[PDB]
């Protein structure tokens, strides 16, 4: 009852969920973990919009970080040891730091939120009221997020700028 | 019971037309309200008549008049108030409207004289009290009939300098073409 | 719940016995004005919204009366203006407005015992006033409206024949 | 309207004055929540926020073409 | 009238009322007398039209002359529809204060084809009963009483004639019409036309 | 109509229904009744544009003239691919015309194959029972009634092999327009497409 709230209420136009009830907390899962993966690469494209870090992406090649543009450029003009670095960064940090499945697919935990994968360090509402409009937020700003960021991505694939024409 | 006008079937009627001659309710503007009916149609029948003379005396003219009086329907105003024959005119119609007002004051103040009688009637027409609220009728739409008469006549005459028709040039060929 | 808007409460005085009823009033104008005359003022843009759209297309297309210019709607005021012959349509309106409109309106206002807003009473030919005449009047006069609206701002805009789109039907069909 | 800088301003302006207003002690920025506006007050709370909002729209939009900063 | 009750149905469309559109069932019972008045005039003029179309094609007129000036061969020497703006505006002007004073006429009678008269039944004798007017007792509709020698089944039998001839008329009529303006819209048109 | 309350499996796939994605078993029924009738609707549209092609890859066409200033042989002289556009823009707009009005009045038809309707079963007489609209009327499907001497165990059998066929069809069509795109996607195609 997290994210069924606004215009619409619930809605399933296609009824996975209603059909299939035992799957929502693993549909919950990965909606929230699509939307934090979204509001990432949103803010990621906003920022590189303006801001550019100053230094050498790499001494032994040739490029800066000024170098790249915003897009599938600016990814594409990174050096593979780069990009293998990213990719475990995030293999680490959701395999052993943020798993969302305890064990296997669909296999989220039970005494657990679907995207509870915080340790004891973090930011926690003792509230029940503050606690759910929170996180309906979150979620809410996951879905907005993730529209968005199909959206720049569409416009950096087309034209080559996340901004479209005016 | 709601009353609704004849001629206005949207708006209701007004109440105090009641009892009189041409009472379809036309009265959007609510003048009986304010101005007493009687005064309202001293005006009314004032107007009819003075416009009745008037359409007919500018036709007239257009066609025919007097050896003296040498000028055209629109100068005819000009040349006779220069001549003095227009003061001839509202000075013996000047005595008619004091007693008019005399009248009209009279019957303001309850006489018993209605809006617009002054008993002139020596032919006898109507004097059958049947034939009266017809003839009044009919008095009443020849008069309003003949003030837009007059109102074209004077208007048409000065757009189009033409004489009795009051038309343009155009209008008198091809007005029936498909 | 409003019909049309499933997420706020529809306002008391829209009801259901008025034609052409959606539940569609978010921002409540009917407790600040009338019901009776918003509706009289719905109706008569309606109606010379309907008007306006049948003129502007039988013009464009060509229907012309004669001795009138041979121009588009687009510049059909002007030349109408300039040609001298637009103040006579002015003068019916000018006294269907002064003579009917004006005391509705006051009617409408103060009187309690009054004909609802838009009914003139006028069916010469006594097609019949039903709830389905009046639905479909409604219906038709709000089509004209948004119409209207999108031929004036597409002309004006696009300056082209009656489609008033850039390309032509092809933007209404883009398979051509 | 024309440029989108104005149209940013303007709508900027408007929102802003329609959070800080205040009418007989109740506005959002004082903590009354929107559903007690809207039934209070009606769309005479649109009405007049907007009008205020267009008033200092105007203001800083006129006053930044004078400065040139739009 | 009423739709049921009109002699309009015929053996051209099953015997069955023809209303494709939803017109007769939308509209009140007023508008179609209305209606039904409205198509017997189009008939009937259309009816007259036709044929006068037909002569003037032909070329068959009046030997004389039609003004102190004019002559019938004269207007009709432009064709058939020409020859409408060839006539005096002074001949037409009377042809239309004529047409003008009968329909006034018919439409003050009382009942009213709307208001429980029969549509299409344009009264005989328009101007009696008039005050302010005279005219000699000649019947608008069959002056030498050829109705007389009719039976009331006759007489419904020649009123769907009538019908039918009628709206084959303006058929023909809108086909003359369309055939001068557009050029081979209608065939069966010669030069004449 | 449910997982299992619908025709369409085959002795290909076992007799099982082949979901290796499992759509048809997460979405409720009114989506499942949404894609077999979008089934449906593919598979007849494949059947006629397969053959439709085939016919426009041999060079087949109606003898005459589509238009006064262009020809049928004029119009397919860029092979199948390159007729659209050559086809003239009112007809194009004519057949997208009548095509729109069929596909409004099936979703106009009250009972919606959604919302309580057979999936796949547009009505065979649109353009019925619209106010204000007349229409022959020719039934859309199988106007000369060739469903009358079928009995409901044949039309079952005659609906799964549709069904086949339409699958078939819309993996055929594009195999062809691949073929003409890419020239060696799909081999056994000649150069025509
Ligand atoms: C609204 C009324 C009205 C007014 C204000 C005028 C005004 C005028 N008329 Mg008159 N006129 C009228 C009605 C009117 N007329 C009518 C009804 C007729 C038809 C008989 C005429 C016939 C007429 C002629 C033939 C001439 C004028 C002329 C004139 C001018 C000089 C006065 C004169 O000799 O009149 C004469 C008026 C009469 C003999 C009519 C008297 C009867 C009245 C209307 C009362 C009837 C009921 C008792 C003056 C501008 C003269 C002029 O300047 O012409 C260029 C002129 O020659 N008028
Ligand atoms: C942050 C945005 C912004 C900016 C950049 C400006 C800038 C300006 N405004 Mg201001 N203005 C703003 C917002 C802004 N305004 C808003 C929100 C409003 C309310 C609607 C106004 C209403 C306003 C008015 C009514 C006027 C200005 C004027 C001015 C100009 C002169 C100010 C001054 O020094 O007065 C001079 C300093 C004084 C002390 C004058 C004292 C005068 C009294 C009578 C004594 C300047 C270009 C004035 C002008 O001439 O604009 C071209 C002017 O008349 N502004
Ligand atoms: C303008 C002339 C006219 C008028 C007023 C009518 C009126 C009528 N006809 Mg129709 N009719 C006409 C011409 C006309 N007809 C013609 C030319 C034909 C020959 C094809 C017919 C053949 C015909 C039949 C066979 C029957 C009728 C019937 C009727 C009546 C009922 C249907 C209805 O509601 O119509 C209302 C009519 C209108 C509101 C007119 C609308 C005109 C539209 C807007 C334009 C049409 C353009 C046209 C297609 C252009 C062609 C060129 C009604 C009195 C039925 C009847 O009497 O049943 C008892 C009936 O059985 N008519
Ligand atoms: C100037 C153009 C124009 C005109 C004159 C009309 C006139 C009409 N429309 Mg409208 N309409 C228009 C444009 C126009 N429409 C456009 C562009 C659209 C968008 C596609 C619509 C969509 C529309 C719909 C969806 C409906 C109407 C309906 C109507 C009719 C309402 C009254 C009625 O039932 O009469 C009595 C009925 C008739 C005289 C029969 C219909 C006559 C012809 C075929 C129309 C009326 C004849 C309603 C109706 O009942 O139509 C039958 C209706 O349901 N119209
Ligand atoms: C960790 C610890 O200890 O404490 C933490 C704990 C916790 C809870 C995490 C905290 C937090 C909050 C955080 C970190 C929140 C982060 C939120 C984030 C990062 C949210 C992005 C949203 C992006 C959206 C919606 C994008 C829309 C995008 C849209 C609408 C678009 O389509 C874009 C676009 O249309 C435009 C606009 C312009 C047009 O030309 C067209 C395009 C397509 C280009 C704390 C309390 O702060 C501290
Ligand atoms: C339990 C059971 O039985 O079932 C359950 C479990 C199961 C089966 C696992 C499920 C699942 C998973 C499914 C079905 C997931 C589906 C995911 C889907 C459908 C994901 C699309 C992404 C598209 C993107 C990112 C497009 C980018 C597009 C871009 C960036 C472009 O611009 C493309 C481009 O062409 C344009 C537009 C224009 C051109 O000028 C340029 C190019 C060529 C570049 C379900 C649904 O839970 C059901
Ligand atoms: C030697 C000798 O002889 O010298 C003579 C000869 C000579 C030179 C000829 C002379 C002259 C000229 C003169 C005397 C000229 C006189 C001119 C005059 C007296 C001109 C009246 C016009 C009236 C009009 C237009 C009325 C229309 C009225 C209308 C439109 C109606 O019929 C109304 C109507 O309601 C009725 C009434 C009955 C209803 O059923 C029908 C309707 C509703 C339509 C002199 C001065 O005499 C000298
Ligand atoms: C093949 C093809 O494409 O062809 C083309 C060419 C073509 C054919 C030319 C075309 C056309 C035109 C058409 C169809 C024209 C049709 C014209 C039509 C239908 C014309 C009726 C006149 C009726 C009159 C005058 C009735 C008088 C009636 C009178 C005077 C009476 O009262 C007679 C009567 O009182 C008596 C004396 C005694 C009584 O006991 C009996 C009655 C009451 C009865 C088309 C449409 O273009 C098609
Ligand atoms: C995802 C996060 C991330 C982490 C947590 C992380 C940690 C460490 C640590 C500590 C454990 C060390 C000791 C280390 C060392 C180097 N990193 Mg590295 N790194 C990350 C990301 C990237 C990216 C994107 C790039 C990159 C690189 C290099 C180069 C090469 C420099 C050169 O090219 O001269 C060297 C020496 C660049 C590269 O591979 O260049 C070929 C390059 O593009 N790293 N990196
Ligand atoms: C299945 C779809 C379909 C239907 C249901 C349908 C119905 C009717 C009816 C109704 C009874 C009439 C009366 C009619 C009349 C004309 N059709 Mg039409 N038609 C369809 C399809 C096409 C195509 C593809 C073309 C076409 C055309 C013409 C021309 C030529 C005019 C000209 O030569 O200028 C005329 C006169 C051709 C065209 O537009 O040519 C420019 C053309 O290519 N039609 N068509
Ligand atoms: C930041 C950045 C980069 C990046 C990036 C990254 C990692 C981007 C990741 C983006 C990501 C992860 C995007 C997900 C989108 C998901 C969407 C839109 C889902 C829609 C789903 C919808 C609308 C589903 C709807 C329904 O199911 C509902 C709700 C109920 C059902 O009844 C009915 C249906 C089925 C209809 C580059 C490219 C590497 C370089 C660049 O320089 C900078
Ligand atoms: C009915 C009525 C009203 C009215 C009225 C109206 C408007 C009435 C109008 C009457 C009208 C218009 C009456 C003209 C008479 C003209 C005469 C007698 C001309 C004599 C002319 C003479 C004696 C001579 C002319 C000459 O050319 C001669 C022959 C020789 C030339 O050398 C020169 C002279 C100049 C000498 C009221 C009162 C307003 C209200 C009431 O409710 C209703």
């Amino acid at each position: 009852e997290l994210g069924a709230t606004g215009p619409l209420g619930y809605w399933d136009p296609l009824g996975f969920s209603t059909k299939q009830p035992e799957r929502f907390a693993r549909y919950r899962a990965v909606e929230l973990k699509h939307g934090r993966i979204a509001m990432a690469a949103c803010t990621g494209y906003f920022v590189q919009s303006v801001l550019r870090w100053p230094g050498y992406l790499s001494t032994s090649a040739g490029v800066k970080f000024s170098d790249l543009p915003n897009g599938i450029a600016g990814f594409a003009k990174i050096p593979p040891l780069g990009l293998a670095q990213i990719f475990l960064f995030i293999g680490l940090m959701e395999a052993f730091t943020w798993p969302f499945y305890q064990g296997g697919l669909g296999k989220v935990p039970e005494g657990k939120l679907p995207g509870d994968v915080a340790g004891d360090l973090w930011v926690r509402y003792s509230d029940p009221e503050v606690k759910k409009h929170k996180l309906n937020v979150e979620i809410n700003n996951g879905r907005a997020a993730m529209m968005g960021s199909l959206g720049m991505l569409m416009h950096d694939h087309i034209l080559g700028t996340w901004i479209p024409p005016g | 019971p709601v009353e609704y006008s004849e001629s206005l079937p949207f708006l209701v009627k007004r109440k105090a037309l009641k009892g009189y001659v041409g009472d379809v309710g036309f009265d959007p503007l609510g003048f009986s309200e304010i101005l007493p009916m009687d005064w309202l149609r001293e005006a009314e029948l004032k107007h009819c008549r003075v416009a009745m003379l008037a359409t007919f005396g500018f036709g007239f003219t257009d066609f025919w008049h007097f050896p003296g009086f040498d000028y055209t329907t629109l100068e005819a105003h000009d040349a006779c108030v220069a001549s003095g024959a227009m003061s001839q005119l509202l000075l013996w119609i000047g005595l008619l409207e004091v007693f008019g007002t005399i009248g009209i004051d009279q019957t303001l103040r309850g006489s018993g004289r209605a809006a617009g009688d002054f008993g002139f009637d020596p032919l006898g027409f109507g004097s059958d009290p049947a034939k009266m609220a017809d003839l009044q009728m009919k008095e009443l739409a020849n008069g309003r009939l003949a003030m837009f008469a007059f109102s074209g006549f004077v208007t048409q005459s000065v757009l189009t300098g033409n004489q009795f028709p009051y038309l343009f040039d155009y209008q008198t060929t091809d007005v029936f073409a498909l | 719940k409003s019909k049309s808007i499933p997420f706020l409460e529809a306002p008391p005085a829209l009801d259901g016995t008025m034609a052409g009823d959606k539940g569609f009033d978010p921002m409540r104008l009917s407790e600040v004005v009338p019901i009776q005359w918003a509706r009289e003022a719905e109706l008569k843009h309606a109606r010379i919204c309907m008007l306006a759209v049948v003129g502007w297309v039988a013009v464009d297309l060509g229907f012309t009366v004669p001795y009138a210019p041979q121009v588009s709607s687009l510049a059909a005021h002007d030349a109408a203006v300039e040609k001298g012959a637009f103040l006579f349509l002015l003068f019916p309106i000018a006294v269907v407005e002064v003579l009917a409109g004006i005391p509705k309106c006051f009617q409408i206002m103060n009187d309690p015992n009054a004909a609802p807003g838009g009914d003139y009473k006028f069916d010469p030919l006594g097609i019949g006033a039903s709830a389905d005449m009046q639905e479909k009047e409604i219906s038709n006069g709000r089509l004209a409206m948004m119409a209207f609206s999108g031929i004036v701002t597409q002309a004006a805009l696009t300056q082209a024949p009656f489609p008033y789109t850039y390309n032509g039907m092809s933007d209404l069909v883009p398979v051509l | 309207a024309y440029s989108i800088p104005k149209a940013f301003i303007m709508m900027f302006c408007n929102v802003l004055v329609i959070s800080t207003m205040t009418i007989q002690g109740k506005g959002l920025a004082k903590g009354t929540p929107h559903d007690e506006m809207v039934e209070s007050f009606g769309i005479t709370w649109l009405l007049a926020g907007t009008a205020l909002g267009h008033i200092v729209g105007a203001g800083t939009i006129l006053g930044c073409s004078t400065a040139g900063i739009l | 009238a009423f739709v049921d009750s009109i002699e309009g149905v015929g053996e051209e469309t099953g015997n069955k009322i023809w209303d494709p559109l939803g017109i007769s069932d939308a509209v009140s019972d007023e508008a179609v007398m209305w209606f039904r008045h409205s198509e017997l005039k189009h008939g009937r003029v259309a009816m007259l039209a036709t044929v006068g179309y037909m002569i003037g094609a032909a070329g068959i007129t009046f030997p004389g002359e039609i003004a102190k000036g004019v002559t019938f061969a004269s207007v009709g020497a432009s064709g058939p529809y020409a020859a409408w703006d060839a006539t005096p505006t002074a001949g037409k002007l009377q042809i239309l204060t004529i047409i003008l004073a009968l329909e006034w006429a018919a439409e003050t009678k009382k009942p009213h084809y709307m208001r429980g008269g029969v549509p299409g039944k344009i009264d005989q004798l328009p101007f009696e009963g008039i005050p302010g007017l005279w005219a000699p007792k000649i019947k608008f509709w069959d002056p030498l009483n050829f109705m007389g020698a009719l039976t009331e089944e006759q007489k419904a039998r020649k009123r769907k004639s009538e019908l039918k001839n009628g709206r084959l008329a303006m058929i023909g009529i809108i086909s003359f019409l369309t055939g001068h303006n557009i050029p081979g819209s209608v065939p069966a048109l010669d030069s004449h036309f």
